[PDB]
């Protein structure tokens, strides 16, 4: 049935306007659904922003945002949109689109959701990561197990994603939440444990994706040469 | 400001 | 309009348990209560709406009850992948208020960490900074203490740490601690060591290396 794909910028500067768009497949915008926007500030719970009736175009907005929020829809483009004007640091949040299903006289709930867009409000500039290897060695080996990884450092804003060998290596992978350094940039590590007997035969490559900078970087991770 | 009620739900079935 | 509260704010339970969490509305909301599961880093998933209607595709072990102001979500036969934050929501009129969430962790037997240390790469050193990484793998409970020592001098103020979410099968955590120094400071010292204390360890574990080996 309905599937939702969200789009929009990862970084907005204060006092500017944030715009997000959701593209719908499996159904018409013009329908008894209420197309919805939700956000989640860092460390906090979920907050309903507002909705728009797919057929009627009636909009409802959260009173803590209504003067700055506008929701609109375009059936011929299979999309609906959110505009948040005069953004401030407190609008930093993950933003979601969702489908609120309806009955004839009462509503059901948010049964379909977009994947979320991480939005940061800041005057700092976007910066892609530097990727450094965490090489396997004797001091990263336990039994027949070796740990290795990638240090993804000095990027802004969130998020980055990491896969290993294009997603063919998932067992034993740990990608840690990012920390905010005193420089104002983020840093995370991704590690994987593998058979020690594979270091001489198998290639290990971390694929780092930072969409706010359109950065994709593949880093080979090998034992050192001392 | 107006609140979403059963008339709004019902009206959104038309067109 | 509507204020929503949830209780407890967090809990742990064991695999196989039947666990109940609660939601209360500050006003009568009839049965127009929904429950969502939110995994770390993901959009929420609807579990229940109209207080007790199970959404299609959701496992049979989730159920809800209640009407008026007091509601409950019950997870029977609790599974290790059921760790999450659970949110209630008034789903029939604005502002469709969500509760504050209830964080559910899965309880298991104590497991000591495997500890690994990574010297800075030559690449990073060329840039003038040195990051030393200490990794604690697959331990339980979450609480661990990592102390850095450089030539047997306790460090403070120059490291940060991060912890993964629970593993959806074995319910363990992993933790990464990074010590950050300048290239020049890093080249002034020999022995770099991560010291780890944890409920599953009889004495602290120290993993170390000599710079340039």
């Amino acid at each position: 049935q309905v599937q939702l794909q969200e789009s929009g910028p990862g970084l907005v500067e204060p006092s500017e306007t944030l715009s997000l768009t959701c593209t719908v497949s499996g159904g018409s915008i013009s329908s008894s659904n209420w197309w919805t926007w939700i956000r989640q500030p860092p460390g906090k719970g979920l907050e309903w922003i507002g909705n728009i009736g797919g057929n009627s175009g009636k909009t409802f907005y959260n009173p803590s945002l209504k003067s700055r929020v506008t929701i609109s829809k375009d059936t011929s483009k299979k999309q609906f949109s959110l505009r948040l004007s005069s953004v401030a640091a407190a609008d930093t949040a993950v933003y979601y689109c969702a489908r609120h299903s309806s009955g004839y006289f009462t509503l059901y709930a948010l049964d379909s959701w977009g994947q979320g867009v991480v939005v940061t409000v800041s005057s700092a500039s976007t910066k892609g990561p530097s990727v450094f290897p965490l090489a396997p060695s004797s001091k990263s080996t336990s039994g027949g197990t070796a740990a290795l990884g990638c240090l993804v450092k000095d990027y802004f804003p969130e998020p980055v994603t990491v896969s290993w060998n294009s997603g063919a290596l998932t067992s034993g992978v740990h990608t840690f939440p990012a920390v905010l350094q005193s420089s104002g940039l983020y840093s995370l590590s991704s590690v994987v444990t593998v058979p020690s007997s594979s270091l001489g035969t198998q290639t290990y490559i971390c694929n780092v994706n930072h969409k706010p900078s359109n950065t994709k970087v593949d880093k080979r991770v090998e034992p050192k040469s001392c | 400001l107006q609140k979403l009620n059963s008339w709004d739900v019902f009206g959104n079935w038309f067109d | 309009d509507i204020q929503m509260t949830q209780s407890p704010s967090s809990l742990s339970a064991s695999v196989g348990d039947r666990v109940t969490i609660t939601c209360r509305a500050s006003q009568d909301i009839s049965y127009y209560l929904a429950w969502y599961q939110q995994k770390p880093g993901k959009a929420p998933n609807l579990l229940i709406y109209q207080a007790s209607t199970l959404q299609g595709g959701v496992p049979s072990r989730f159920s809800g009850s209640g009407s008026g102001t007091d509601f409950t979500l019950t997870i029977s036969s609790l599974q290790p992948e059921d760790f999450a934050t659970y949110y209630c929501q008034y789903h029939n009129s604005d502002p469709f208020t969500f509760g504050p969430g209830t964080k559910l962790d899965i309880r298991r037997t104590v497991a000591a960490p495997s500890v690994f240390i990574f010297p800075p790469s030559d690449e990073q050193l060329k840039s003038g900074t040195a990051s030393v990484v200490c990794l604690l793998n697959n331990f339980y409970p979450r609480e661990a203490k990592v102390q850095w020592k450089v030539d047997n001098a306790l460090q403070s103020g120059n490291s940060q740490e991060s912890v993964t979410e629970q593993d959806s099968k074995d319910s363990t955590y992993s933790l990464s601690s990074t010590l950050t120094l300048s290239k020049a400071d890093y080249e002034k010292h020999k022995v770099y060591a991560c010291e780890v204390t944890h409920q599953g360890l009889s004495s602290p574990v120290t993993k170390s290396f000599n710079r340039g080996e």
